[PDB]
């Protein structure tokens, strides 16, 4: 029924599907560099769970066959992860907002090896949302973008295609209730999927970091979270 | 896969 | 102005004329593959390549009112992702095939010669694909490479703000290429999202190959030019 | 570097 789904329904689904913020279990009175990635590793193990939830819960995506999902899931996780983390940091400039309780600064960045390279990407997604005054409406749409299209092409694609076009017509839908020009609704679509070329790259570019943690055998990973990170070799 | 198990239950 | 001064139509005759040529590998039939030897035959390509698309870059409109040190971001984080989409939209009239030079077409076969590069072939073969069936046209394809080379450095960065104004009006440009192709309104959204949205695949392929070639520097599978070398070491 | 001169010439 996806596909018979009207934008403001489709807005409606995309709202309610959305996980819920957690805290980290941070102790604001205890940083080292082995704190730190633990804290990070472990709330996105505890993220990645709600992440599947509600992938679920994106219309389409269930009528996909189980491989299909995996497939999906296993591309597009740190995407995900990733432009949560941006969209939370939006109205906290020059600050990460891992979690309510794990609001981080772009130096404590430096705590640990080669992230402050990352964090420095993050924040500049973050200020690119800023400056764009990207909608909480726009932002589960281009979720939802994420999941389905980063691993389409690695492949029940015309199908997922359908999605995808669904999802476009919501979010110029939007716009157009926002009262934009034509114009300025077909410009404001190209910057917001433009960004995701940007999140792509920062996923690779964190999978690299991540996987040089996991050889360096120092922090622990879960069990989910090495999958994760295995499917992408 | 722990994913696929998610996936189901 | 004077970029921002070009209509859709200009914009389109900018970027037609300035298209670098399809050049010739170094490609010897007289001897088998071997790792290095068709590894050789891809790096040598793509330093030929990359002095016409430096040429090439200097003449997309706006982006030489770009200090030289924007520019040189540009282009060092947009290199290969614009180099495969030139493969890719050469090889889209060979299914199953990679046109890297008219004396040099190859398969996902003779891909596995070199470690590692199957997996990327696989990807550009699949990207081919994908614009076989969405039928992209000269003029898109233009457009989407220069909104490569624009957008992918330009949240590493006014020079911004000119940037965006650049990009927007190549957002009008796409737009009015598919009005003037007889899309209907809603068609020409949904295609300009299908389009935008493989340059996300662009991106990561991309970023495979950059830790491949990275790789075969490491274990000295072939000698990097001065240049590839450092449009390498750009990405750390 | 080498971007640099050649983008002058
Ligand atoms: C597995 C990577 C952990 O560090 C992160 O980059 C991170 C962690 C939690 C998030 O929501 C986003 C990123
Ligand atoms: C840089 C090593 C890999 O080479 C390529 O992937 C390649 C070379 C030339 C092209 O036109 C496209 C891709």
């Amino acid at each position: 029924l996806a596909l018979s789904l009207t934008a403001d329904q489709m807005v409606s689904a995309l709202l309610d599907a959305e996980p819920p913020i957690l805290y980290s279990e941070y102790d604001p009175t205890r940083f080292s560099e082995a704190s730190m990635m633990g804290l990070l590793t472990n709330l996105a193990d505890r993220e990645l769970v709600h992440m599947i939830n509600w992938a679920k819960r994106v219309p389409g995506f269930v009528d996909l066959t189980l491989h299909d999902q995996v497939h999906l899931l296993e591309c597009a996780w740190l995407e995900i992860l990733m432009i949560g983390l941006v969209w939370r940091s939006m109205e906290h400039p020059g600050k990460l907002l891992f979690a309510p309780n794990l609001l981080l600064d772009r130096n404590q960045g430096k705590c640990v090896e080669g992230m402050v390279e990352i964090f420095d990407m993050l924040l500049a997604t973050s200020s690119r949302f800023r400056m764009m005054n990207l909608q909480g409406e726009e932002f589960v749409c281009l979720k939802s973008i994420i999941l389905l299209n980063s691993g389409v092409y690695t492949f029940e694609k015309d199908h997922i295609h359908r999605v995808l076009d669904k999802i476009t017509d919501t979010l110029i839908h939007l716009m157009a209730k926002a009262g934009l020009t034509l114009q300025q609704q077909h410009q404001r679509l190209a910057q917001l999927l433009l960004i995701l070329s940007h999140i792509r790259h920062m996923s690779n570019k964190g999978m690299e970091h991540l996987y040089s943690m996991k050889c360096k055998n120092v922090v622990p990973l879960s069990d989910l979270l090495l999958e994760m990170l295995d499917a992408h070799r | 896969k722990i994913l696929h198990r998610l996936l189901q239950e």
